[PDB]
């Protein structure tokens, strides 16, 4: 029954602070040997180590954070938290809590909490515009742009949900700009292109904002393709 | 005191059933003065934390499958599953907790192996709707293809671009095994306005030349517009 869970996600200013929370059940934080780690994982930087506070409260820091973070821990609901101050976008990650479980497992991290993603982030909360990627071996490839959002995520569906076969859905980018931007694309029968309606359903609950934008075909088309094989 | 870990390959391509081996050296020794080396295994499947697979080198977590097995001399330590399953795919990590700060190899992603396939390719002018508010994104797609290593080129009345396209690739999809990408190119109307053929030429394995799509703006026929 040993379990680590964390709060919730977190978007916040650059230069601004983020508490995040780790309560632990099934064991005694207090048990000799046992400890918390905090870990972060981003997107092309792995995991690295952050912090690690002991069961006699001993705690103990990575130099890369320049002393921006404090661990607490208030026995009462056997909960860790991980004060980090001062953000930057560099900070953007997840962050994970997980147990060093004692001498009987050589300290290694068995339990992990499931994560709390932090995004650093000047941009305010902001729906996405929808555009429409027009129709153009009688297969035809058609979709939505999804553009200058925040935060993550957006959900996309294809009429209702009732279109789920060669659907893809991009993973989103981060523009320079400070916005997500994202394609869904779908391929279908050329031959549908006339007398089949084709809607893509934008969702994104952060700004609470609901589009449905109808792709329709393009009327004419001169796209060329040369090479190939 | 600051061990670097050295995790190899980045990515390893393996077929279902087949044996998979991956290596982690660490820039200096990682026994503790203890005399207990902590160098531990951690998997992480796709929307997942981080799993303990192996601890104090060559020890089994409980419940972790004994196709499973670690070993280490010196500074070279080596993750071996006999036969590799479906659910053994993901990313595999090495770490060492035995000098602060400890310290994380960089990953290894195991995926699925499977037979070249050359990508469908698609092109699409920007929106008449995108246009008004003073831009245009131009969007190429490349779909269902294997191995992921695609080239993708933005040409502008034959002018390479380059710093104005960001690429976004999906995870192996879980039926076929393949992967799609899409690249987009985007400019102020001003400037798309200014030039006539936008092209992106595809470099993949699966084909024989690279291919191009491209079409020619202010077009889609007319004689007298629009």
């Amino acid at each position: 029954q040993v379990q680590l869970q964390q709060s919730g996600p977190e978007d916040v200013k650059p230069g601004a602070s983020v508490k995040i929370s780790c309560k632990a059940s099934g064991y005694s934080l207090s048990t000799s040997g046992m400890g918390v780690n905090w870990v972060k994982q981003s997107p092309g930087k792995g995991l690295e180590w952050l912090a690690h506070i002991y069961w006699d409260d001993d705690k103990r820091y990575n130099p890369s954070l320049k002393s921006r973070a404090t661990l607490t821990v208030d026995k009462s609901s056997s909960t860790v938290y991980l004060e980090l101050r001062s953000l930057t976008s560099e900070d953007s990650s997840v962050y994970y809590c997980a147990r060093r479980g004692g001498s009987s497992h050589y300290y290694a991290m068995d339990y992990w909490g499931q994560g709390t993603t932090v995004t650093v982030s000047s941009a305010s909360f902001k729906g996405p515009s929808v555009f429409p990627l027009a129709p153009s071996g009688g297969t035809a490839a058609l979709g939505c742009l999804v553009k200058d959002y925040f935060p993550e995520p957006v959900t996309v569906s294809w009429n209702s949900g009732a279109l789920t076969s060669g659907v893809h859905t991009f993973p989103a980018v981060l523009q320079s700009s400070g916005l997500y931007s994202l394609s869904s694309v779908v391929t279908v029968p050329s031959s549908s292109l006339g007398t089949q309606t084709y809607i893509c359903n934008v969702n994104h609950k952060p700004s609470n904002t609901k589009v449905d934008k109808k792709v329709e075909p393009k009327s004419c088309d001169k796209t060329h393709t040369g090479g190939g094989g | 005191k600051d061990i670097v870990m050295t995790q190899t390959p980045s990515s390893l391509p393996v077929s279902l059933g087949d044996q998979a081996s991956i290596s982690c050296r660490s820039s200096q020794s990682i026994v503790h003065s203890n005399g207990n080396t902590y160098l531990e295994w951690y998997l992480q499947k796709p929307g997942q934390s981080p799993k303990l697979l192996i601890y104090k080198v060559s020890n089994r977590f409980s419940g972790v499958p004994d196709r499973f097995s670690g070993s280490g001399s010196g500074t070279d330590f080596t993750l071996k599953i006999s036969r590799v399953e479906a659910e053994d795919l993901g990313i595999y990590y090495c770490f060492q907790g035995s000098l602060v700060p400890p310290t994380f190899g960089a990953g290894t992603k195991l995926e699925l192996k499977r037979g070249a396939a050359a990508p469908s390719v698609f092109i699409f002018p920007p929106s008449d709707e995108q246009l008004k508010s003073g831009t245009a994104s131009v969007v190429c797609l490349l779909n269902n293809f294997y191995p992921r290593e695609a080239k993708v080129q933005w040409k502008v009345d034959n002018a390479l671009q380059s710093g104005n396209s960001q690429e976004s690739v999906t995870e192996q999809d879980s039926k076929d095994s393949t992967y799609s990408l899409s690249s987009t190119l985007t400019l102020s109307k001003a400037d798309y306005e200014k030039h006539k053929v936008y092209a992106c030429e595809v470099t993949h394995q699966g084909l024989s030349s690279p291919v191009t799509k491209s079409f020619n703006r202010g077009e889609c026929h007319h004689h007298h517009h629009h």
